[PDB]
RNA sequence: GCUGGGGCGGCGCGCCUGCUACACCGGACCGCAGGCGUCCCACGGCGGGCUCAGCGAGGACGGAGACCUCCCGCGGAGCAGA
RNA sequence: GCGGAACGGCGUCGGCCGGUCCCGACAGC
RNA sequence: CCUCGCCCGCCCCCCAAACUCCGAAGGGCCGCGCCGCCCCGCCGCUGGCCUGGGCGGGGCGGGCGAAUGCGGGC
RNA sequence: AGUUCGGCCAUCCUACGGCGGAAACUCCUUAACUCGUUCCGAAUUAAGAAGAGAAGCGCCGUCAGGCCCCGCCAGUACUGCGAUCGGAGACGUCGUGGGAACACGGGGUGCCGAACU
């Protein structure tokens, strides 16, 4: 007696929407305000830097938008810290500052790679050291060689102040490339100017450690619990913030991608087979059962 | 039914002098009120193959699912 | 079975539908803020009047309202109570009943006790980024329910 | 009554498609014009800024000016016995290119690639004119005829 | 002043939507069904977050409707007045 | 061989579809 | 506990100047000769750059690429 | 084979059954810090690594609904141009051009691109 909601003209008239909008992934305005470009710049390629957090890591990726596709001209992932000195932890602040470091520098050698003078790497050399001040390598910008410029898309993550995806740019900034933006949603930030205390806290790790520390001092079993990771490498509170200096250092020296190996496994369970011969036997031996 | 068929004709020829114009009387080769031949829907009573509705007969379905 | 199919408590809601505003609101929102440690909150009739208040209760303490609330009924309730999702719920009459000390000015209060079921896994339909609907295996339905109610809190059922 | 508003007589010609509703996909965006290039008039009705009147819907001009936000469109009209020059200032979502000349272009291509390539070998140079359909050529048919007859009533 | 004579009546005497109108544009009548001479420092700008009407099932002093919960919901709601 | 309709004609000519008929039809078993 | 109704499903007769999932005949607008290669100059515009776009100059190869009729413009 | 970012936006959607995970994605665990919920760590923010294919996801199936292609419908309906053709009219016919729709039958059920593992 209950009516049907899900009928055929319900059917006939429904109009499915764009395939990424259907499984949630990009939001359509947002792309079409990060790349709109004013008409008389023609085929002129726009950058933005792309920042994406999984379960297990963080991808930065700088990405140009073509007529039929996506261009990428570099990419770092929070897989190669390790590679550099940095074991555990990934996927929090630190480990994304780092990360947004690595592929900044990456992509500012990568362009420098044969030039000599005035060369993008020379010009425009990172901060030297992280202080988590405000630094804008615009300011003073060689008159003849300008620096690159991206700007920064988050996609549906939520921009709250304290947020990783800031901490990525943060340290894309910090190597060299001009992204604009502003210091309210850093953690030092207040009504009145801003401290660079805070900010280089965070990144140095400072809170994790003193959270290792008030809780293996008091309720060890839980620490063991759910340090087993840190525990197992041997990462103990006090000698975190050396590390990630030598992080740092190691990045900013050598930072090219060496390729890593593997094989592609393809199971069965995409390899059950498609049974109009056989399809049409299974319906006469079904009607002669019934 | 064979009954008063020997007198629709008088009465459509009755009503047919009510209505502006001219008009024909035309006896049908279907069953009724139905869109099938007297012929095929013999044939297809003697095929099993024919759903009764209290006015209409309609075909069998081939489609959808089973059971 | 796999560990994954297990039943929880996902959340119980309390709510008191007295209309009029006034000090009723008032005093059966501080008996509500009292009771569950958390400030309730009010809705609007559709109009712009208070009509109600109601709290939302998550983890343990919302299995040991439903504990002593079980009790005042004496751990009976219809078999029928069961919603086609797999919820139930009651009501009582006097929050008195439920242990908390009587106030001869504050005054007394119906309740409606209202918990939904739930089992891990059920976030893919209210995350933001990549929304999608829960397999029809592993919804659960009234008779599951049932089974998981009886074997939980020693309830009967009357037809 | 009659009035002439601006929108008087659109209820079927600014309406979206059947199942195409909703924001129009983003290479109409990410598309490049240039001066001198052809281009077609069809009015989206889910953008109401930079909209032409119902009068231009379906016509073809040139770009005269690239601007902004906004390309500049050159259109011929005719009004009583004369031809006017119309400019008018049209937003993206409005325009599309045009493949009135497409034809031309592949048949300028072809020509000189078919002049190139007899010369090298030195054959004769076939036409290189349309030609407009002509009268058939004499052939030669096999009978194995069935006979046709009218049917009667 | 218009006007199937003038008068009485009405106002296609300045504007707007749909139809008449016969698939570019244009197209008459005291042709058809109607509207306007206003309302809003928010009912405006921008950013973020959210999803509406409603079916079904459940909660009960509580009922054909209050409020609460889950499910599915292509818009069946809303967006000052035609 | 009037401008002309519904509706009539056993005036004449020409058709279409069905029965009965030298095992004797029709009209005067 | 029965017997017709409201409700749910299928089937069916007949419709719309101010209904349309479909959709002609018919109309309307535009095109139907210069092209290809290389190099050079200017810009106060545009780009991370040695990027673009626009406007000019110099060399090389090729050529008049639907039908019908007929001088045009102010 | 998987993931990030895309193009065209159902042959890609919807319902219901089944198969699979090394790596990946996901589900999962905690609330000192950061930020957060008309009330709720549900969402969201931060910090993790004991469990899992039960979902989501990839693949298979259904005389499946929908969507897409071909045929038939049918030279039918309608129609441009010409006709002292028929008819009281309503309407029809001939010559010369163009030419559907519904319904029904058969079949099908995502590709393309750049970077990493
Ligand atoms: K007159
Ligand atoms: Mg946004
Ligand atoms: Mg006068
Ligand atoms: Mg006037």
């Amino acid at each position: 007696w209950v009516k049907v909601q899900k009928t055929r003209s319900y059917f006939k008239r429904f109009q499915v929407q764009f395939r990424r909008r259907r499984e949630g992934k990009t939001d359509y305005q947002a792309r079409k305000a990060l790349i709109i470009q004013d008409k008389n710049k023609y085929a002129t390629p726009r950058y933005r830097f792309v920042v994406r957090r999984t379960n297990k890591d963080i991808i930065c990726q700088v990405t140009a938008a073509e007529l039929t596709k996506d261009r990428v001209v570099c990419a770092a992932y929070s897989h190669e810290l390790p590679r550099y000195g940095i074991p555990v932890g990934l996927t929090n602040y630190a480990a994304a500052y780092a990360t947004g470091l690595l592929c900044g520098r990456r992509l500012l050698e990568k362009l420098s790679v044969g030039i000599k003078e005035n060369a993008l790497a020379q010009l425009y050399p990172g901060l030297d050291k992280a202080t988590g001040e405000e630094y804008h390598p615009d300011e003073n910008e060689n008159e003849e060689v300008h620096a690159f410029k991206a700007f920064l898309d988050i996609g549906l993550a939520r921009a709250s102040t304290g947020a990783r995806v800031f901490a990525a740019m943060k340290g894309a900034v910090d190597a060299g490339l001009n992204i604009p933006h502003s210091m309210k949603r850093f953690p030092g930030y207040s009504k009145d100017g801003f401290d660079s205390s805070a900010l280089r806290d965070r990144i140095m790790g400072k809170h994790v450690g003193d959270y290792m520390a008030e809780l293996k001092a008091e309720d060890e079993e839980t620490y063991r619990k759910r340090f087993s990771k840190y525990i197992a490498a041997k990462v103990e509170p006090l000698r975190l913030e050396a590390m990630y200096t030598k992080a740092h250092a190691a990045i900013r020296a050598n930072p090219q991608a060496v390729k890593a190996k593997f094989e592609i496994k393809k199971p069965v369970r995409q390899a059950r087979l498609t049974l109009k011969e056989r399809i049409d036997a299974k319906k006469l031996e079904a009607l002669k059962q019934l | 039914r064979a009954s008063a068929k020997d007198y629709v004709k008088d009465a459509l020829r009755r009503a047919k002098f009510k209505i502006p114009g001219r008009q024909a009387i035309v006896e049908s080769r279907n069953w009724g009120f139905t869109e099938f031949t007297k012929e095929e829907y013999e044939d297809l009573r003697e095929r099993g193959e024919l759903q009764y509705d209290g006015n209409n007969a309609h075909r069998i379905s081939r489609k959808g699912p089973l059971n | 079975e796999n560990p994954m199919r297990r039943i929880r408590i996902e959340k119980l809601v309390l709510n008191i539908c007295i209309g009029g505003e006034g000090d009723a609101l008032t005093k059966a929102a501080k008996v509500l803020q009292q009771l569950t440690d958390q400030e309730p909150t009010f809705s609007k009739s559709r109009r712009g009047q208070k009509i109600s208040t109601h709290v939302t209760v998550r983890g343990e303490k919302a299995r040991e309202i439903i504990e002593r609330g079980l009790r005042v009924k004496n751990f009976e309730l219809p078999y029928s109570c069961f919603s086609t999702t797999g919820n139930f719920g009651f009501g009582i009459t006097e929050h008195i009943d439920l242990g908390i000390k009587y106030d001869p000015s504050m005054g007394i209060y119906g309740m409606d006790f209202y918990v939904v079921l739930s089992r891990p896994g059920f976030r893919v339909n209210k995350r933001r980024a990549q929304q999608q609907h829960v397999g029809a295996s592993h919804k659960i339905t009234p008779d599951e329910a049932r089974a998981w109610v009886e074997r939980e809190f020693e309830v009967v059922y009357t037809k | 009554t009659h009035s002439q508003g601006y929108r008087c007589k659109t209820r079927y010609c600014f309406a979206r498609k059947f199942r195409r509703h909703g924001m129009a996909n983003l290479t109409t965006y990410n598309r490049v014009y240039k001066l001198g290039q052809y281009v077609n008039i069809k009015v989206n009705g889910a953008y109401h800024k930079g909209m032409p009147h119902r009068y231009y819907n379906g016509r073809t001009g040139t770009i005269f000016n690239i601007g902004p936000r906004a390309l500049g469109v050159q259109i011929q009209k005719r009004v009583r016995g004369r031809i006017m020059l119309k400019r008018i200032n049209v937003r993206l979502e409005h325009v599309h290119p045009s493949d009135c000349r497409k034809n031309h272009l592949e048949r300028v291509a072809a020509n000189d690639a078919a002049r190139r390539l007899a010369k090298e070998t030195g054959q004769p140079v076939p036409c290189l004119k349309r030609q407009n359909a002509l009268p058939r050529a004499a052939h030669v048919v096999s009978i194995a005829s069935a006979i046709d007859i009218t049917p009667l009533k």
